DNA sequence: GGTTGGTGTGGTTGG
């Protein structure tokens, strides 16, 4: 289903203040 | 949750808040993993060196939640629990090996902008996610300090899954590979944690192969809230996934 | 206030 997919961010694709800092750590 | 910040609306809709009937109090966070299904920590539920051991109807769970006391009139959904679950092999007695609890809820919850399920890791996505130096999330409503305090919004913090020596080496309790630990080392020269209050609350990673977000861990135990050289404790979701997936499929 | 603060031509939502 659209488990783990966010309506007010991922589905309208939109980041959330913070989440880039998780994106980075997997560098 | 110790030096997070607010989150914004909606930034963790697969939150719950675990809430006492009578006297009416806020126990714990909680995740919500389908329309039916909520996860939570064990001891939440039964801990009896504190003389805690709630049923069904002690119990509610409120979902699409933002602000920590206020009843969110139109946004917030309140369920009632059918049947609560604790993994059988769960050790209050010792470390909390298997700090984990699964509440049926009584009624579907319907799904909205506030209200949505966070995914369950398969194999590959743990094996791949859940590596020392990556960064998860933990959110809760609880204590903002060590006390030895409450928010008004829900708190969201980031942390580094730590290395499983430092974690052993952090504390004198056993730890099991029913666990992981999550924070940053003295010297980082960032800070946070979860704190008393948090338990249950989901620890979640955002997939950068398919963009959802995937609950690895529940807040479990800590000596402290933010110490140097302490680190939070968190249930490993995938190692008890075959209990969380017995249970479902048999009820 | 209220299943609920402190302010809303609401807000993450009426009157
Ligand atoms: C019930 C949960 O809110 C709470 C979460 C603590 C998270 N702490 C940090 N720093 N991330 N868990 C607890 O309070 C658990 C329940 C029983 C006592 N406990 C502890 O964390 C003790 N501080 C340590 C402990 C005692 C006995 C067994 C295992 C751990
Ligand atoms: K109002
Ligand atoms: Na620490």
């Amino acid at each position: 289903a659209d488990c783990g997919l966010r309506p007010l961010f991922e589905k309208k694709s939109l980041e959330d203040k913070t989440e880039r800092e998780l994106l980075e750590s997997y560098i | 949750i110790v030096e997070g910040s607010d989150a914004e609306i909606g930034m963790s809709p697969w939150q719950v808040m675990l809430f006492r009937k009578s006297p009416q109090e806020l126990l714990c966070g909680a995740s919500l993993i389908s329309d039916r299904w909520v996860l939570t920590a064990a001891h939440c539920l039964l801990y009896p060196p504190w003389d805690k051991n709630f049923t069904e109807n002690d119990l509610l769970v409120r979902i699409g939640k933002h602000s920590r006391t206020r009843y969110e009139r139109n946004i917030e959904k309140i369920s009632m629990l059918e049947k609560i679950y604790i993994h059988p092999r769960y050790n209050w007695r010792e470390n909390l090996d298997r700090d984990i609890a699964l509440m049926k809820l009584k009624k579907p919850v319907a799904f909205s902008d506030y209200i949505h399920p966070v995914c369950l890791p398969d194999r590959e996505t743990a094996a791949s996610l859940l590596q020392a130096g990556y960064k998860g999330r933990v959110t809760g409503w609880g204590n903002l300090k060590e006390t030895w305090g409450q928010p008004s919004v829900l708190q969201v913090v980031n942390l580094p899954i730590v290395e499983r020596p430092v974690c052993k080496d952090s504390t004198r309790i056993r730890i099991t590979d029913n666990m992981f630990c999550a924070g940053y080392k003295p010297d980082e020269g960032k800070r946070g944690d979860a704190c008393e209050g948090d338990s249950g609350g989901p620890f979640v990673m955002k997939s950068p192969f398919n963009n959802r977000w995937y609950q690895m861990g529940i807040v479990s135990w800590g000596e402290g809230c933010d110490r140097d050289g302490k680190y939070g404790f968190y249930t490993h979701v995938f190692r008890l996934k075959k209990w969380i997936q017995k249970v479902i499929d048999q009820f």
